[PDB]
């Protein structure tokens, strides 16, 4: 259901845009 | 006891919550599938966290437990994972694994 993944922590998202915000927060 | 707080910002846990899930002490280094190393502190209870996604057992560091990503409710910074037993005969049934670098003070 959530195919956009963060390889730092395993977080997954439905919206690519939410992955981008998530990645930014790791910085 | 001493509060542990979101480093980015919010209290997440206290030292009174810390326990050893396995014999590798309360905090050890674990390796994720992509080569990130997480010094993961196991605590019984945590506050002020939001969950992302569904629980998964893939590459679980604690066999018999599923993980769910956990982030600060205030700033959305990644803090760790909630771990939830997949079987009733396990104890504890749930706990949190918090990544050391997401918390202040520094342990
Ligand atoms: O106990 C834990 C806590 C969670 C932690 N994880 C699990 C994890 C972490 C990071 C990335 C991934 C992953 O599982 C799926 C996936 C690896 C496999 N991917 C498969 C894939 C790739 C591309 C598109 C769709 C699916 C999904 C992400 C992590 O820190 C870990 O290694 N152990
Ligand atoms: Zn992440
Ligand atoms: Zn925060």
């Amino acid at each position: 259901e959530r195919p956009f993944h963060c390889n730092q922590c395993g977080a997954s998202f439905t919206q690519k845009g939410n992955l981008l915000r998530h990645i930014k927060l790791h910085s | 006891s001493t509060s542990l707080s979101c480093k980015q910002c919010t209290e997440i846990t206290t030292k009174n919550e810390i326990f050893s899930l396995s014999l590798s002490g309360p905090m050890a280094a674990y390796v994720n599938p992509h080569g990130y190393v997480h010094e993961t502190l196991t605590v019984y209870k945590a506050s002020n966290l939001n969950l992302i996604g569904r629980p998964s057992t893939e590459h679980s560091w604690f066999p018999g437990y599923a993980w769910t990503v956990a982030q600060c409710k205030i700033c959305a910074s990644h803090i760790g994972w909630k771990f939830t037993a997949t079987k009733k005969d396990m104890s504890p049934q749930k706990f949190w694994g918090l990544t050391r670098s997401a918390l202040l003070p520094t342990i």
